RNA sequence: CGUAAAGCGCACGCAGGCGGUUUGUUAAGUCAGAUGUGAAAUCCCCGGGCUCAACCUGGGAACUGCAUCUGAUACUGGCAAGCUUGAGUCUCGUAGAGGGGGGUAGAAUUCCAGGUGUAGCGGUGAAAUGCGUAGAGAUCUGGAGGAAUACCGGUGGCGAAGGCGGCCCCCUGGACGAAGACUGACGCUCAGGUGCGAAAGCGUGGGGAGCAAACAGGAUUAGAUACCCUGGUAGUCCACGCCGUAAACGAUGUCGACUUGGAGGUUGUGCCCUUGAGGCGUGGCUUCCGGAGCUAACGCGUUAAGUCGACCGCCUGGGGAGUA
């Protein structure tokens, strides 16, 4: 019950883009937000809002190409039942590089391409192609 | 059905104050006092299954309730076990 | 942009979600749809109308009800287009290639019946080939002339007429749909929220076009 | 894993698996670098030598691993301190065939005791067995008992499931709602285990109206070890134990989150006018129709077989066999 908000928010995005809904808000972390700033930094979400006191909504804004959903594919990997880390130099390309890997480091979160760059791997969190 | 006045006899006699009806130390107490209360109307009837589940119940939840006082503050834990008879 | 009156949205409780961008609740349980944002909707599309009119492209104006029909009747005949205002005959647009057959038919007809054959068996036949002339009359009546394919479809409801819609929609032709709020928006390229089905409604309506498609050819 | 093989009958629950959120903290797992080592051969890469090749052979890469040392601290883990949106407690109420125990009411059937009265009654496709002139059936009055609760009654309600139905009383479980108060992650699942678990069946003692396996007679029939009829024992009913199986079935495990709608039913509750059987909203359970989507298709469809996460059970051609 509720054992992974980080599967949830991809969920939530998912179906988000399903109903073609203009944002869909959820029960804002620490962790999400970063997240998120992945993502907005990509290009696959707009601008969210981290609004809460004690009470984190966080709402985001979907973004679209056209009539078409921008977020073509999201699912999650290292999941609660499941962790997996890979080494610098073993992660794996999306969508022949042209997707993202969300992947944690000990330097933070950041794109699995931030993370050649930089050298270091770490937990993948999930794909968005 | 733990009477109104039993409870406020309860509370009094074991949360941090009065208004206190939520504190795992009171908790355990109604239970116990439920527990108590039935073994006449179980040790008699010897078949009100639909009863007893109830009653079943309310056993599992107490234990948790103490598992998890124990492992935070054994003094407490302690006290409440001497000042009120368990622990087979 | 109120023109006239009544035209701010109505039929019934049992809507259709898809156009729950166009809405306002009524103290009946019935929809009113908000006109606003249609005001640029028939503003706009008029314009796309405009210039492909004077493409030379064709423009066929679809009546139903019965009760319109013959509104629309006159939209096409004032100006110099096309109308189909009885049952749309099931594929006519996909499956023209013979559809086309019947359309010869009516034409040899047509001359039979004014000046030609009329006595050459029996009345009772004769009468064959009028009432017959009457069918094809009613069907392919306003659009004899085309003899091709028309590049805008400009549909009065959506409800009756999804049939053409599709059709139309499965061929590279747009087409232009008076939807209402228990209609399917998605089927239609340039949407027209809005009644369909009251009578003076296509009044208004069909005479805005009419004008629209009368300076189109410019 | 709805119908092809595949959701334990349902449930509680230890170990086990996983776990909301804020901050600090440590640096175990994880990551980076270096180091020690990881036998040679073999394989791979670039060369070389036997007329080429097979083959021999140089240097590198690799040996996917492990141990140590030093940095990194996002994520998971350990610790400490909180927070409240998860969970739980209290107060005031509501609906209900929820469970066990004790009484009780009326209709009807059967039997017994009389009154009235007379040749059929009953049964079926027809008929026969059978009941009857010792006087039935029918009808009236009185009594005896056992079991089940017409109407209300409703893809209505309650319960984990099996199930549960006249009325009254006692003991008692759970669900849900308004409004806040309070505790402060105390959770979800769960092998082994424990409990509950239809009808039938079993044991000991009662009860025995109606119904009725077995059994008998009479028909039907080519036969009729049946289907039909007349009777009828165990059983069915109560008490205490056992049995543990059902097409125990929405053939659909439990819990949680997200994703257009419509008509209904039922039970709470705030508000506008109760101004007139109402109108405006928000919750709990349940019925049907269908969107996207899903699917082998049928269909399911906010109570999902849609999109995901946690954990558990189970399947691997049919028959042999759920048997030895």
């Amino acid at each position: 019950s509720m054992q992974d908000p980080i599967a949830d928010m991809l969920t939530r995005i998912r179906n988000g883009q399903a109903a073609n809904k203009a944002a869909v808000t959820m029960p804002s972390s620490k962790l999400k937000v970063a997240i998120a700033n992945v993502l907005k930094e990509e290009g696959f979400i707009e601008d969210f809002k981290v609004e809460g006191d004690t009470k984190p909504e966080l709402e985001l804004t979907l973004k679209y190409f056209q009539g078409k959903a921008v977020v073509e594919s999201i699912q999650r990997v290292s999941r609660p039942g499941l962790r997996i880390y890979k080494r610098k130099d073993e992660l794996p390309k999306v969508m022949a590089g042209l997707g993202i890997a969300v992947v944690s480091t000990s330097k933070g979160v950041m794109t699995d391409r931030a993370a050649r760059q930089a050298g270091l791997g770490g937990e993948i969190i999930c794909y968005v192609a | 059905s733990l009477s109104t006045e039993a409870t406020a006899k309860i509370v009094s006699e074991f949360g941090r104050d009065a208004n206190d009806t939520g504190s795992t130390e009171v908790q355990v107490a109604l239970l116990t006092a439920q527990i108590n209360h039935l073994q006449g109307h179980f040790a008699e009837h010897k078949k009100d299954h639909h009863s007893r589940r109830g009653l079943l119940r309310m056993v599992s939840q107490r234990r948790k309730l103490l598992d998890y006082l124990k492992r935070k503050d054994v003094a407490r834990y302690t006290q409440l076990i001497e000042r009120l008879g368990l622990r087979r | 942009m109120l023109k006239a009156g009544v035209h701010f949205g109505h039929q019934t409780r049992y809507w259709n979600p898809k156009m729950k961008p166009f809405i306002f609740g009524a103290r009946n349980k019935v929809h009113i749809i908000n006109l606003e944002k249609t005001v640029p909707m028939f503003n706009e599309a008029l314009a796309e109308l405009n210039k492909i009119a004077s493409r030379k492209g064709k423009i066929l104006f679809v009546g139903t009800k019965r009760a319109a029909s013959e509104a629309v009747k006159d939209a096409a005949l004032s100006c110099d287009q096309f109308f189909v205002n009885h049952r749309w005959l099931g594929g006519m647009l996909t499956n023209w290639k013979t559809v086309r057959q019947s359309i010869k038919r009516l034409k040899d007809l047509e001359t039979q019946s004014q000046d030609g054959t009329f006595d050459k068996l029996t009345k009772k036949e004769a009468l064959m080939r009028t009432r017959e002339l009457e069918k094809l009359e009613n069907s392919l009546g306003g659009i004899k002339d085309m003899g091709g394919l028309p590049d805008a479809l400009f549909v009065i409801d959506a409800d009756h007429e999804h049939i053409a819609i599709k059709e139309a929609n499965n061929l590279g032709i747009p087409v232009f749909a008076i939807v209402d709020t228990n209609s399917d928006p998605d089927g239609v390229d340039f949407v027209i929220p809005g009644n369909d089905d009251a009578i003076r409604a296509v009044t208004l309506y069909l005479g805005a076009v009419a004008a629209t498609v009368r300076e189109g050819r410019s």
